[PDB]
């Protein structure tokens, strides 16, 4: 049946090439050329993690015959309270090596060995605020012992962690902020989410200026609210046998907050 | 004037060079930066 | 254009 | 009967001429020509052992009318905790000589004797991490005193064992990495298994995106998982009177991983 | 191609003989002559590391035939939470010795043995605040038993660490403070960078008092900010087809901090 | 065929008169004349074995009409975990006596007799770390009872073994440190290898800046790495029909380390 | 005079 397959995509996640993502990708290209360590900051659900993943994918590992892969961009997200051993494990496993049993000293030396030769040139640490205060020293040592641009990604929660160590603060001072959208950029984004993401059976014409108040009141300009609303409404509409997102559905979803 | 207090109490070598840093390295800050709004930028 | 995390897992992976 | 004949075939093993096999063979040919010692490292079940077997079969012993055979490539897998006498016994028996009862010194001198005259150019030691640490000295002496390219094969556990002895580490510094399959290379490998390995009466259409999705999730790029899933799925399918693998049987197998 | 080579030049680091570096080098010569242990303290990116690194390259090892090298100055940066075996391993490896697995007592005796005979007379420990509280007792015994001027380098976090141990504080009271720089020598340092570091084909005229203003505001007197802004401004300007750094690019960089 | 002759040449080994070889030989001439027991210590692949082997050829056996040969230098490498009998076997076989099977005591008495009879004055024991603890007592008795300089050759592992027995430690206090190549000495070594070892039809100019940077990074100053890299790179270049080592072939080899 | 970080290693070596 048709409806269950639409639900199976609408409960999924997708990537939309917003201009915010483009702007980050030009910036990360400049940092990767300069090997410039830096940070990406901005409120929750602003699209940072999805923009970072899109950068990983477009700069995927290149295979070379019988060599370790060339992996220009390594993306990791630490587990909470990430120590040095946890950091080294995530980096080495990302490069498709297996960690052996060993000391932190073994893990460090093995990680530095494979950060070389795999030709890593950027390290993106998402949820960089999950790093333990002692493991930033190893992150800093990677940044300056190798020609690697380390990009710390977090919310303003990260800046509190950063400013608690002036050696971290002074290495990651350069920054880019993901902001909330508004106005015509929000209108174009809302238009994109109808006509590119949902691709629903019958249009709702989400350029409409009045219902844009309903979105704004729930969405506050968070993309990660906007993308949530429409999938909730569309699944309900297609569950209810409505070929469009009706106002009665959008406002009911937007009322759950 | 305020910088000279934090300058000397830290045992810093006294100079215009170091004093200037203790200027640049809050209630009165908000108040003074309100008073910064001035007609010399507006007339 | 839009992409799926599951496609990207195969395509770039 | 048809069924038991097909089951007896699928139960077995075969060698598929994957590109990573050819890559290793050309590299081993270079190392053998130069008599340079080296190591082969890669994750478990990535195909290292089969590729090393395929090499020594392409370079099997040559008879010369009542001389001992010219045997340019020797392949051994040591048993666990292989001591020096075990190692010498492994090598001697490969060259078609019987080990006479004697001391370790007699075994060493006899092995050194028959590595000459058989004209051994390359010695491949698979599961080289099973060697006792004292046994590496005798492996180094074979590389040093005879002009023989010794190739250590193992997983990342070998790379840790080797780094515990600078004299071994510094001799086997050159390496090849065996990788997992992914992307287009994995899609071609699935196509080859359907055509060249399983050889069912009817096309299983394993190139299809729905089939690749199942296979990619369960195989994770390990050629060992790919082989042992598809053979078992074919055996299950034939046992049910199906003339091909189907999604239901394939999912039923893949669910066990 | 022109650009990629110059970009790779700007992407790497350089050293410039600033008066702070010259001042430290004379001070370290006095301490090394006197065998006086001391600390070098100052804010991040004031140039302490580059200055201490330049000191060891100016006092390079002397080799004489068949002896261990005469190495007057040893420079180490400990890993985070450096214990005594980590410290001993750092010193012995700098002196071109391989450590053999053994007890702390064995690592200690071997380090004391080679700190003699290599003729070490100064040990610079960069970011000494990474040392565990227990390993400071071995640092003090190196300073006290041998005739070695130990130099602790760090931020004010080092002063926090050593004030917690009376016996460490009193041995390392003699100190030199690295400063941020502003005005005349800053103006000279900006000019020195465009003369000796950027080497762009056309003059950027960063000597211009308005260019010095924006650099004063962003670099805030830290040489590690000044270097990173100009290098990043060069790569952007060259990549945008500009022969020159100018405010339209320089202030785009400067606003990024 | 010319190519097969050139590969056969580059495949092998040759002795190059490096300055560290002359240093060792002059030092061994002193110790042999003073009849003084000593050790040669240096990290792996620094060239200790080739240098000691060159010394026994410089001081080959000498003959008198109707007399046994005087053999001033005996060179042995023990097998791993060498007991007394295997030491005595090694020595007596080098002096060209097939000692009939017998007791350790019979082997000892015969070894003393031939060490006296052949006029041996220096006994170089390469990889002396391979001796069992019980065997150093027999090595010490050869040094003490006969007028023989015993030279223990090994890595820093030998220094650790020797420290475990005061009676060996105090007999072998004198040492020569065999060191790695660096600086201009490395550059002179690279040029000697091009002119004297590789001897290719066209000059490769390996001493030039980019080539020297590749070799410096890949060899890290080990003469073992320098020899093995350049020989394989020469074999690869000639196999491709090149008349020289090319930069691409050199980096291709260097990338495997 | 310029003092390139690589030339300091070349001089130090
Ligand atoms: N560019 C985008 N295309 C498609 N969906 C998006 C995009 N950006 C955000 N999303 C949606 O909104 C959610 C929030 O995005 P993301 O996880 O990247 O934000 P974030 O700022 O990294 O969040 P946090 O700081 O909370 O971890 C995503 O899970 C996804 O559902
Ligand atoms: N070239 C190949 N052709 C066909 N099947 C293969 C090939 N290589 C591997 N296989 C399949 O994968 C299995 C595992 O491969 P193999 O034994 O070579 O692994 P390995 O890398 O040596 O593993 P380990 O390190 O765990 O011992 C084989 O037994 C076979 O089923
Ligand atoms: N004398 C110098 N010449 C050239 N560049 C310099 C000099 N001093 C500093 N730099 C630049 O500034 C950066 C920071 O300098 P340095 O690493 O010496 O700082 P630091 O004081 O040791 O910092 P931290 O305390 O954060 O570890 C250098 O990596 C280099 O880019
Ligand atoms: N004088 C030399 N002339 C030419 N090649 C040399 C020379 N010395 C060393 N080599 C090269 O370096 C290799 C390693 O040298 P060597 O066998 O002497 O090492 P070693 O120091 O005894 O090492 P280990 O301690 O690991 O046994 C040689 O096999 C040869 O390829
Ligand atoms: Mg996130
Ligand atoms: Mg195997
Ligand atoms: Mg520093
Ligand atoms: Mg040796």
């Amino acid at each position: 049946e048709w409806l269950q397959a639409e639900i199976a995509r609408l409960k999924g996640k997708s990537i939309v090439p917003l201009q915010q993502v483009k702007t980050l990708h030009d910036w990360l290209d400049g940092k990767r050329k300069a090997r410039k360590s830096c940070r990406v900051v901005g409120e929750s659900r602003t699209g940072k993690t999805v923009a970072c993943d899109a950068y990983r994918y477009r700069h995927k590992p290149q295979q070379e015959a019988g060599r370790p892969p060339t992996v220009p961009v390594v993306y990791i997200r630490p587990h909470q309270k990430c120590g040095p051993k946890d950091l080294f494990k995530k980096i080495t496993e990302y490069l498709k090596y297996r960690v052996t049993k060993g000391t932190v000293s073994d893990f460090r030396d093995r990680t530095i060995e494979v950060l070389k030769g795999c030709g890593v040139e950027m390290l993106i640490i998402d949820e960089a605020d999950r790093l333990k205060p002692e493991t930033f020293a190893d992150v800093r040592d990677i940044a300056e012992d190798l020609g690697i641009a380390v990009v710390l990604v977090g919310t303003d929660r990260l800046d509190a962690v950063i400013k608690r160590d002036e050696q971290v603060l002074e290495r990651f001072r350069a920054h880019l902020r993901f902001g909330k959208l508004s106005g015509e950029d929000f209108k174009n984004t809302v238009e994109m989410w109808e006509q590119m993401v949902l691709k629903l059976p019958v249009s709702s014409n989400l350029k409409s200026k009045e219902m844009l108040r309903i979105l704004t009141s729930a969405t506050e300009g968070y993309i990660g609210r906007l993308d949530e609303i429409l999938r909730e409404a569309a699944i309900r509409s297609l569950s209810r046998g409505l070929k469009k997102i009706d106002k009665a559905v959008l406002q009911e979803v937007a009322k759950e907050y | 004037e305020a910088a000279s207090r934090r300058l000397r109490t830290a045992g810093k070598t006294i100079s215009n060079q170091s004093l200037l840093q203790e200027v640049v390295d809050e209630r009165q800050k908000l108040e003074q930066t309100v008073l910064r709004s001035a007609a010399v930028d507006e007339s | 254009e839009v992409w799926d995390y599951e496609q990207l897992r195969e395509e770039y992976g």
